[PDB]
């Protein structure tokens, strides 16, 4: 008697590899924020009054 | 109102017009002042009292 794997083996099938996308997270991007829009301006009619 | 016309003199002629209206004020956090319509600041919290 004789195991299984000590006769040579060749796959009968056509192999085809399937890779799931992996989970993306998006972080919060802004080139400008509210307040540096607000803080372009040269002056602050707000602050100045005050 | 200004002074009637004399010759030759100057006159001083004063003017009290009271005045009320209606104004939408306006706050921001901390709430420790308040605007008015006209561009005034008002440094008192909308909600002091006693
Ligand atoms: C993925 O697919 C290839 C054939 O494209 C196959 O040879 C391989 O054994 C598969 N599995 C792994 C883990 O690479």
């Amino acid at each position: 008697q004789l195991s299984r794997a000590d006769i040579t083996t060749v796959s009968t099938f056509i192999d085809l590899n399937i890779t799931m996308l992996e989970d993306h997270e998006f972080v919060p991007l802004e080139v400008y924020t509210r307040h540096e829009i607000k803080d372009s301006g040269l002056l602050d009619y707000t602050e100045v009054q005050r | 109102y200004n002074p009637s016309r004399v010759e030759a003199f100057h006159r001083y002629g004063t003017t009290v017009n009271c005045i009320v209206e209606e104004v939408d004020a306006r706050s921001v956090y901390p709430y420790d002042e308040f605007v008015l319509a006209t561009g005034d600041f008002v440094y008192m919290s909308p909600f002091y009292g006693y």
